[PDB]
Protein backbone atom coordinates (compact mmCIF):
# COMPACT_ATOMS: atom_id res chain seq x y z
CA UNK A 1 0.00 0.00 0.00
CA UNK A 2 2.67 2.52 0.89
CA UNK A 3 4.29 4.11 -2.27
CA UNK A 4 7.23 6.54 -0.28
CA UNK A 5 8.01 3.86 2.61
CA UNK A 6 10.56 6.25 3.43
CA UNK A 7 7.46 8.92 4.86
CA UNK A 8 6.06 5.47 7.15
CA UNK A 9 6.13 6.45 10.96
CA UNK B 1 2.34 2.63 -24.45
CA UNK B 2 3.69 4.51 -20.97
CA UNK B 3 5.56 8.26 -21.05
CA UNK B 4 6.47 10.83 -18.70
CA UNK B 5 7.74 14.23 -20.97
CA UNK B 6 9.22 17.47 -19.01
CA UNK B 7 8.99 21.18 -20.50
CA UNK B 8 11.64 22.58 -21.72
CA UNK B 9 14.16 23.65 -19.11
CA UNK B 10 16.85 25.89 -19.78
CA UNK B 11 18.46 29.59 -18.07
CA UNK B 12 17.37 31.33 -15.42
CA UNK B 13 19.09 33.83 -13.27
CA UNK B 14 20.40 33.65 -10.13
CA UNK B 15 17.38 34.59 -7.14
CA UNK B 16 14.79 33.97 -9.91
CA UNK B 17 11.63 31.38 -10.22
CA UNK B 18 10.91 28.62 -12.83
CA UNK B 19 8.43 25.93 -13.09
CA UNK B 20 8.68 22.72 -14.79
CA UNK B 21 5.84 20.70 -15.83
CA UNK B 22 5.54 17.06 -16.64
CA UNK B 23 2.33 15.49 -18.74
CA UNK B 24 2.09 11.52 -18.37
CA UNK B 25 0.15 9.22 -20.81
CA UNK B 26 -0.32 5.29 -21.05
CA UNK B 27 -1.31 5.10 -17.55
CA UNK B 28 -4.52 6.34 -14.66
CA UNK B 29 -2.46 9.22 -13.56
CA UNK B 30 -3.91 9.37 -10.16
CA UNK B 31 -3.26 5.71 -9.43
CA UNK B 32 0.48 6.64 -9.20
CA UNK B 33 3.03 8.61 -6.81
CA UNK B 34 5.02 10.84 -8.59
CA UNK B 35 8.63 12.70 -8.15
CA UNK B 36 10.98 14.70 -9.11
CA UNK B 37 14.75 13.82 -9.32
CA UNK B 38 18.07 15.42 -10.86
CA UNK B 39 21.46 14.86 -12.08
CA UNK B 40 24.18 17.32 -10.86
CA UNK B 41 27.14 17.72 -13.18
CA UNK B 42 29.89 15.53 -12.00
CA UNK B 43 27.54 14.76 -9.10
CA UNK B 44 25.18 11.13 -8.76
CA UNK B 45 21.44 11.66 -8.75
CA UNK B 46 19.52 13.28 -5.89
CA UNK B 47 15.88 13.21 -4.53
CA UNK B 48 14.26 16.59 -5.22
CA UNK B 49 10.29 16.02 -4.23
CA UNK B 50 7.83 13.56 -4.45
CA UNK B 51 3.57 13.91 -4.14
CA UNK B 52 1.05 11.50 -3.13
CA UNK B 53 -2.00 10.38 -5.56
CA UNK B 54 -4.51 13.34 -4.93
CA UNK B 55 -1.75 15.53 -4.11
CA UNK B 56 -2.53 16.30 -0.12
CA UNK B 57 0.87 14.95 0.64
CA UNK B 58 4.26 16.00 -0.72
CA UNK B 59 8.12 15.34 0.57
CA UNK B 60 10.99 17.31 -0.44
CA UNK B 61 14.72 17.01 -0.26
CA UNK B 62 15.51 19.02 3.35
CA UNK B 63 18.23 20.97 1.77
CA UNK B 64 15.30 23.02 -0.50
CA UNK B 65 14.64 24.88 2.06
CA UNK B 66 10.81 24.89 0.93
CA UNK B 67 12.15 27.00 -2.16
CA UNK B 68 10.67 24.60 -4.54
CA UNK B 69 6.61 23.12 -4.75
CA UNK B 70 5.61 19.80 -6.31
CA UNK B 71 1.70 19.83 -7.43
CA UNK B 72 -0.44 17.84 -9.65
CA UNK B 73 -2.97 18.70 -11.72
CA UNK B 74 -5.35 15.28 -12.28
CA UNK B 75 -7.70 17.10 -14.92
CA UNK B 76 -4.86 17.67 -16.86
CA UNK B 77 -2.40 14.47 -16.07
CA UNK B 78 0.33 17.21 -15.30
CA UNK B 79 3.22 17.28 -12.66
CA UNK B 80 4.43 20.42 -11.72
CA UNK B 81 7.84 21.67 -9.98
CA UNK B 82 7.96 24.99 -8.83
CA UNK B 83 11.30 26.35 -8.03
CA UNK B 84 12.31 29.74 -6.33
CA UNK B 85 15.10 32.03 -5.10
CA UNK B 86 16.84 29.89 -7.44
CA UNK B 87 20.98 29.64 -6.91
CA UNK B 88 24.00 28.30 -8.39
CA UNK B 89 23.82 25.03 -7.02
CA UNK B 90 20.16 24.01 -8.59
CA UNK B 91 21.88 23.73 -11.91
CA UNK B 92 20.91 20.06 -12.90
CA UNK B 93 19.11 17.98 -15.39
CA UNK B 94 15.78 17.22 -13.80
CA UNK B 95 13.76 13.95 -14.49
CA UNK B 96 10.33 13.63 -13.56
CA UNK B 97 9.06 10.14 -12.74
CA UNK B 98 6.88 7.56 -11.67
CA UNK B 99 6.99 5.83 -8.35
CA UNK B 100 5.41 2.59 -7.76
CA UNK B 101 6.27 0.88 -4.24
CA UNK B 102 9.38 2.98 -3.56
CA UNK B 103 10.84 2.56 -6.53
CA UNK B 104 11.11 4.69 -9.55
CA UNK B 105 9.38 2.36 -12.46
CA UNK B 106 8.76 5.03 -15.39
CA UNK B 107 11.78 8.25 -15.97
CA UNK B 108 10.87 11.09 -18.42
CA UNK B 109 13.83 12.59 -21.04
CA UNK B 110 15.18 15.14 -18.49
CA UNK B 111 15.24 18.58 -18.91
CA UNK B 112 18.35 21.03 -18.27
CA UNK B 113 18.48 24.24 -16.11
CA UNK B 114 20.89 26.18 -15.85
CA UNK B 115 21.44 28.82 -12.86
CA UNK B 116 23.39 31.95 -13.77
CA UNK B 117 23.12 35.56 -14.80
CA UNK B 118 25.48 35.07 -18.07
CA UNK B 119 23.50 35.99 -21.60
CA UNK B 120 21.24 33.18 -23.85
CA UNK B 121 24.02 33.68 -26.79
CA UNK B 122 23.43 31.14 -30.21
CA UNK B 123 25.58 28.76 -31.58
CA UNK B 124 27.97 29.87 -34.46
CA UNK B 125 28.13 26.31 -36.44
CA UNK B 126 31.26 26.20 -39.17
CA UNK B 127 31.74 23.59 -41.71
CA UNK B 128 34.54 21.51 -41.05
CA UNK B 129 35.69 20.17 -44.64
CA UNK B 130 38.44 18.46 -45.99
CA UNK B 131 40.89 20.41 -47.74
CA UNK B 132 44.48 22.38 -48.17
CA UNK B 133 45.52 20.42 -50.39
CA UNK B 134 44.94 16.84 -49.52
CA UNK B 135 44.25 14.25 -51.90
CA UNK B 136 40.99 12.19 -51.39
CA UNK B 137 40.37 8.42 -50.61
CA UNK B 138 37.36 6.13 -50.67
CA UNK B 139 35.54 8.25 -48.12
CA UNK B 140 35.38 11.81 -46.78
CA UNK B 141 35.11 12.81 -42.93
CA UNK B 142 32.78 15.94 -42.97
CA UNK B 143 32.23 17.71 -39.23
CA UNK B 144 30.75 20.65 -37.74
CA UNK B 145 31.94 22.94 -34.59
CA UNK B 146 28.99 24.18 -32.65
CA UNK B 147 30.90 27.03 -30.60
CA UNK B 148 30.29 30.37 -28.26
CA UNK B 149 26.34 29.34 -27.41
CA UNK B 150 24.69 29.08 -23.83
CA UNK B 151 22.96 27.62 -21.87
CA UNK B 152 23.27 23.66 -22.96
CA UNK B 153 21.81 22.35 -24.40
CA UNK B 154 22.18 21.90 -28.45
CA UNK B 155 20.85 18.79 -30.66
CA UNK B 156 22.89 17.96 -33.73
CA UNK B 157 21.31 15.87 -36.74
CA UNK B 158 22.98 15.12 -40.45
CA UNK B 159 20.61 15.62 -43.42
CA UNK B 160 17.93 16.41 -41.21
CA UNK B 161 17.96 13.03 -39.58
CA UNK B 162 18.84 11.02 -42.62
CA UNK B 163 22.29 10.55 -41.99
CA UNK B 164 22.76 8.97 -39.10
CA UNK B 165 24.69 5.38 -39.36
CA UNK B 166 28.34 6.80 -39.36
CA UNK B 167 27.49 10.06 -37.34
CA UNK B 168 30.16 10.84 -33.62
CA UNK B 169 28.11 13.30 -32.07
CA UNK B 170 31.14 15.04 -28.94
CA UNK B 171 29.69 16.04 -25.45
CA UNK B 172 29.93 19.88 -25.18
CA UNK B 173 32.58 21.53 -22.89
CA UNK B 174 32.74 25.01 -21.14
CA UNK B 175 35.36 27.16 -22.18
CA UNK B 176 35.29 31.25 -21.34
CA UNK B 177 31.41 30.96 -20.34
CA UNK B 178 30.69 29.74 -23.79
CA UNK B 179 30.36 25.78 -24.70
CA UNK B 180 31.62 24.05 -28.06
CA UNK B 181 30.43 20.62 -28.94
CA UNK B 182 31.49 19.07 -32.41
CA UNK B 183 29.77 16.05 -34.30
CA UNK B 184 31.65 14.39 -37.34
CA UNK B 185 30.15 12.31 -40.40
CA UNK B 186 31.73 10.02 -42.82
CA UNK B 187 29.98 9.22 -46.17
CA UNK B 188 31.59 7.88 -49.15
CA UNK B 189 34.14 10.24 -51.25
CA UNK B 190 31.92 9.83 -54.76
CA UNK B 191 29.26 10.58 -52.97
CA UNK B 192 30.31 14.27 -51.79
CA UNK B 193 29.92 16.95 -52.79
CA UNK B 194 26.91 15.54 -55.49
CA UNK B 195 24.82 14.85 -52.76
CA UNK B 196 24.61 17.48 -50.06
CA UNK B 197 25.07 17.24 -46.64
CA UNK B 198 24.26 19.54 -43.62
CA UNK B 199 24.29 20.03 -40.16
CA UNK B 200 21.77 20.62 -38.26
CA UNK B 201 22.07 22.66 -34.71
CA UNK B 202 19.07 23.19 -32.55
CA UNK B 203 19.25 25.76 -29.63
CA UNK B 204 16.00 25.38 -27.80
CA UNK B 205 17.16 28.33 -25.72
CA UNK B 206 17.73 30.60 -28.01
CA UNK B 207 14.99 29.31 -30.25
CA UNK B 208 17.80 28.74 -33.22
CA UNK B 209 18.26 26.36 -34.88
CA UNK B 210 21.14 26.46 -38.04
CA UNK B 211 21.10 24.09 -41.13
CA UNK B 212 24.60 24.64 -42.61
CA UNK B 213 25.28 23.11 -45.76
CA UNK B 214 28.73 21.51 -46.31
CA UNK B 215 30.67 23.12 -49.20
CA UNK B 216 34.28 21.41 -50.58
CA UNK C 1 21.92 10.64 5.63
CA UNK C 2 21.91 6.87 4.32
CA UNK C 3 25.48 6.44 1.44
CA UNK C 4 25.07 3.93 -0.82
CA UNK C 5 28.92 2.99 -2.27
CA UNK C 6 29.40 1.32 -5.35
CA UNK C 7 32.34 -0.79 -6.44
CA UNK C 8 34.10 -0.74 -8.78
CA UNK C 9 33.69 2.75 -10.29
CA UNK C 10 34.06 1.07 -14.10
CA UNK C 11 34.36 -2.59 -14.89
CA UNK C 12 35.55 -4.11 -17.78
CA UNK C 13 34.04 -7.09 -19.31
CA UNK C 14 34.11 -9.42 -22.19
CA UNK C 15 31.19 -10.25 -24.80
CA UNK C 16 29.03 -13.45 -23.11
CA UNK C 17 31.09 -13.18 -19.84
CA UNK C 18 29.76 -12.18 -16.21
CA UNK C 19 30.00 -9.00 -14.62
CA UNK C 20 29.19 -8.18 -11.04
CA UNK C 21 29.05 -4.98 -9.36
CA UNK C 22 28.84 -4.14 -5.47
CA UNK C 23 26.56 -1.97 -4.04
CA UNK C 24 26.75 -0.93 -0.20
CA UNK C 25 24.58 0.93 2.31
CA UNK C 26 25.77 2.63 5.71
CA UNK C 27 22.82 1.39 6.95
CA UNK C 28 20.41 -1.55 7.00
CA UNK C 29 18.02 -1.35 4.01
CA UNK C 30 15.67 -4.07 5.96
CA UNK C 31 12.43 -1.36 6.45
CA UNK C 32 10.19 -1.46 9.80
CA UNK C 33 7.64 -3.57 7.25
CA UNK C 34 10.05 -6.08 6.44
CA UNK C 35 11.05 -4.88 2.95
CA UNK C 36 14.36 -4.07 1.58
CA UNK C 37 13.59 -1.04 -1.14
CA UNK C 38 17.17 -1.06 -3.01
CA UNK C 39 17.03 -1.09 -6.70
CA UNK C 40 19.09 -0.81 -9.84
CA UNK C 41 19.13 1.33 -12.50
CA UNK C 42 20.58 1.50 -15.66
CA UNK C 43 21.66 4.54 -17.86
CA UNK C 44 22.64 4.02 -21.43
CA UNK C 45 24.38 6.64 -23.08
CA UNK C 46 22.51 9.45 -24.39
CA UNK C 47 19.38 8.11 -22.22
CA UNK C 48 17.83 8.32 -19.07
CA UNK C 49 17.92 5.66 -16.47
CA UNK C 50 15.81 2.80 -16.73
CA UNK C 51 14.64 0.42 -13.54
CA UNK C 52 16.35 -2.71 -14.27
CA UNK C 53 15.71 -4.80 -10.65
CA UNK C 54 13.39 -3.26 -8.14
CA UNK C 55 13.13 -4.65 -4.19
CA UNK C 56 16.76 -6.78 -4.78
CA UNK C 57 15.85 -9.28 -6.86
CA UNK C 58 12.76 -8.66 -8.43
CA UNK C 59 13.40 -8.04 -12.29
CA UNK C 60 11.04 -5.33 -14.18
CA UNK C 61 9.28 -6.05 -17.03
CA UNK C 62 11.36 -6.23 -20.31
CA UNK C 63 14.72 -7.38 -18.21
CA UNK C 64 16.21 -10.74 -18.96
CA UNK C 65 17.14 -13.62 -16.61
CA UNK C 66 20.59 -12.75 -17.49
CA UNK C 67 20.07 -9.59 -14.77
CA UNK C 68 20.19 -10.91 -11.29
CA UNK C 69 20.55 -9.11 -8.13
CA UNK C 70 21.27 -10.47 -4.94
CA UNK C 71 21.75 -9.47 -1.07
CA UNK C 72 20.35 -8.25 1.97
CA UNK C 73 20.86 -5.68 4.83
CA UNK C 74 23.58 -3.64 3.91
CA UNK C 75 25.20 -5.66 1.11
CA UNK C 76 24.02 -6.21 -2.61
CA UNK C 77 25.15 -7.42 -5.68
CA UNK C 78 24.02 -7.16 -9.77
CA UNK C 79 25.15 -10.10 -11.84
CA UNK C 80 25.02 -9.76 -15.51
CA UNK C 81 25.38 -12.88 -16.83
CA UNK C 82 26.08 -13.38 -20.90
CA UNK C 83 27.35 -9.90 -20.96
CA UNK C 84 26.40 -8.10 -24.46
CA UNK C 85 27.46 -4.87 -26.18
CA UNK C 86 24.11 -3.28 -25.77
CA UNK C 87 24.47 -3.72 -21.90
CA UNK C 88 27.02 -1.08 -21.69
CA UNK C 89 26.37 2.28 -20.03
CA UNK C 90 26.33 3.25 -15.81
CA UNK C 91 24.67 0.90 -13.70
CA UNK C 92 23.29 2.52 -10.18
CA UNK C 93 21.69 1.21 -7.22
CA UNK C 94 18.96 3.20 -5.03
CA UNK C 95 17.53 2.68 -1.43
CA UNK C 96 14.18 4.31 -0.22
CA UNK C 97 13.80 2.21 2.71
CA UNK C 98 15.73 5.88 4.19
CA UNK C 99 14.88 9.45 2.99
CA UNK C 100 16.03 8.01 -1.04
CA UNK C 101 19.67 8.08 -2.12
CA UNK C 102 21.44 6.91 -4.89
CA UNK C 103 25.04 5.12 -5.76
CA UNK C 104 27.53 7.15 -7.84
CA UNK C 105 27.32 4.36 -10.42
CA UNK C 106 29.68 1.57 -11.58
CA UNK C 107 30.35 2.12 -16.02
CA UNK C 108 30.01 -1.27 -17.85
CA UNK C 109 32.76 -1.27 -20.42
CA UNK C 110 32.85 -3.74 -22.91
CA UNK C 111 36.01 -5.58 -23.42
CA UNK C 112 37.23 -5.58 -27.71
CA UNK C 113 40.70 -6.31 -29.45
CA UNK C 114 42.70 -3.04 -29.96
CA UNK C 115 41.81 -0.28 -32.58
CA UNK C 116 43.72 2.20 -34.02
CA UNK C 117 41.91 5.81 -34.01
CA UNK C 118 40.87 7.12 -37.72
CA UNK C 119 42.21 10.92 -37.16
CA UNK C 120 40.88 13.88 -39.40
CA UNK C 121 42.39 17.35 -39.38
CA UNK C 122 40.52 20.44 -40.40
CA UNK C 123 41.39 24.43 -40.37
CA UNK C 124 39.44 27.05 -39.18
CA UNK C 125 36.70 27.71 -41.69
CA UNK C 126 36.11 30.82 -44.05
CA UNK C 127 32.87 31.84 -41.70
CA UNK C 128 35.07 31.86 -38.27
CA UNK C 129 37.91 33.56 -39.65
CA UNK C 130 35.79 35.96 -41.31
CA UNK C 131 34.09 36.57 -37.04
CA UNK C 132 37.38 36.89 -36.12
CA UNK C 133 38.05 33.59 -34.71
CA UNK C 134 40.42 30.63 -35.61
CA UNK C 135 39.84 27.00 -34.56
CA UNK C 136 41.52 23.93 -35.35
CA UNK C 137 39.61 20.62 -35.14
CA UNK C 138 41.01 17.06 -35.18
CA UNK C 139 38.74 13.90 -35.23
CA UNK C 140 40.19 10.74 -33.51
CA UNK C 141 37.41 8.63 -34.87
CA UNK C 142 36.63 4.16 -33.11
CA UNK C 143 39.35 3.78 -31.26
CA UNK C 144 40.22 0.94 -28.37
CA UNK C 145 40.95 1.58 -25.42
CA UNK C 146 39.86 4.95 -24.25
CA UNK C 147 42.85 6.04 -23.35
CA UNK C 148 44.45 7.94 -25.90
CA UNK C 149 46.48 11.32 -25.72
CA UNK C 150 46.73 14.40 -28.06
CA UNK C 151 49.10 17.09 -28.66
CA UNK C 152 48.98 19.73 -31.23
CA UNK C 153 52.29 21.75 -32.28
CA UNK C 154 51.70 24.78 -34.05
CA UNK C 155 55.44 25.68 -35.78
CA UNK C 156 56.67 22.73 -34.21
CA UNK C 157 55.99 23.70 -30.49
CA UNK C 158 53.40 22.08 -28.66
CA UNK C 159 50.44 23.66 -27.67
CA UNK C 160 48.32 23.15 -24.46
CA UNK C 161 46.07 26.33 -23.55
CA UNK C 162 43.05 26.19 -25.50
CA UNK C 163 42.58 23.16 -25.84
CA UNK C 164 39.07 21.18 -25.86
CA UNK C 165 39.41 17.48 -25.59
CA UNK C 166 35.95 15.44 -25.65
CA UNK C 167 35.57 11.71 -25.58
CA UNK C 168 31.92 10.00 -26.69
CA UNK C 169 30.66 7.05 -24.62
CA UNK C 170 31.75 3.97 -25.76
CA UNK C 171 29.16 2.73 -29.13
CA UNK C 172 27.66 -0.32 -28.31
CA UNK C 173 28.03 -0.94 -32.14
CA UNK C 174 31.41 -1.77 -32.40
CA UNK C 175 32.57 -1.32 -28.60
CA UNK C 176 34.90 1.51 -29.81
CA UNK C 177 34.86 5.49 -28.75
CA UNK C 178 35.78 8.75 -30.42
CA UNK C 179 37.05 12.07 -29.17
CA UNK C 180 37.19 15.57 -30.53
CA UNK C 181 40.17 17.87 -30.03
CA UNK C 182 39.40 21.43 -30.71
CA UNK C 183 42.30 24.07 -30.45
CA UNK C 184 40.91 27.48 -30.13
CA UNK C 185 43.50 30.04 -31.32
CA UNK C 186 42.45 34.15 -32.68
CA UNK C 187 42.92 34.74 -35.78
CA UNK C 188 45.62 36.94 -35.49
CA UNK C 189 47.87 34.12 -33.71
CA UNK C 190 46.47 31.64 -36.35
CA UNK C 191 47.93 34.06 -39.18
CA UNK C 192 51.28 34.41 -37.68
CA UNK C 193 52.20 30.49 -38.13
CA UNK C 194 52.00 28.24 -40.76
CA UNK C 195 52.06 24.86 -39.57
CA UNK C 196 49.07 23.29 -37.55
CA UNK C 197 49.42 19.53 -36.21
CA UNK C 198 47.79 17.15 -34.19
CA UNK C 199 49.80 13.86 -32.86
CA UNK C 200 47.77 11.29 -31.82
CA UNK C 201 49.21 9.07 -29.44
CA UNK C 202 47.48 5.26 -28.85
CA UNK C 203 48.94 1.60 -28.06
CA UNK C 204 47.66 0.36 -31.09
CA UNK C 205 50.84 2.59 -32.93
CA UNK C 206 54.53 2.72 -31.23
CA UNK C 207 54.76 5.94 -33.42
CA UNK C 208 52.42 9.06 -32.81
CA UNK C 209 49.64 9.30 -35.76
CA UNK C 210 50.51 12.85 -37.22
CA UNK C 211 48.14 14.83 -38.88
CA UNK C 212 49.02 18.42 -40.18
CA UNK C 213 47.69 20.89 -42.76
CA UNK C 214 50.38 24.42 -43.90
CA UNK C 215 48.12 27.34 -43.39
CA UNK C 216 49.41 28.98 -46.38
CA UNK C 217 47.61 25.74 -48.74
CA UNK C 218 44.37 25.91 -47.21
Amino acid sequence: EPQAPWMEQ
Amino acid sequence: EVKLVESEGGLVQPGSSMKLSCTASGFTFSDYYMAWVRQVPEKGLEWVANINYDGSSTYYLDSLKGRFIISRDIAKNILYLQMSSLRCEDTATYYCARLTNGYLDVWGAGTTVTVSSAKTTPPSVYPLAPGCGDTTGSSVTLGCLVKGYFPESVTVTWNSGSLSSSVHTFPALLESGLYTMSSSVTVPSSTWPSQTVTCSVAHPASSTTVDKKLEP
Amino acid sequence: DVVMTQTPLSLPVSLGDQASISCRSSQSLVHSNGNTYLHWYLQKPGQSPNLLIYKVSNRFSGVPDRFSGSGSGTDFTLKISRVEAEDLGVYFCSQSTHVPTFGGGTKLEIKRADAAPTVSIFPPSSEQLTSGGASVVCFLNNFYPKDINVKWKIDGSERQNGVLNSWTDQDSKDSTYSMSSTLTLTKDEYERHNSYTCEATHKTSTSPIVKSFNRNEC
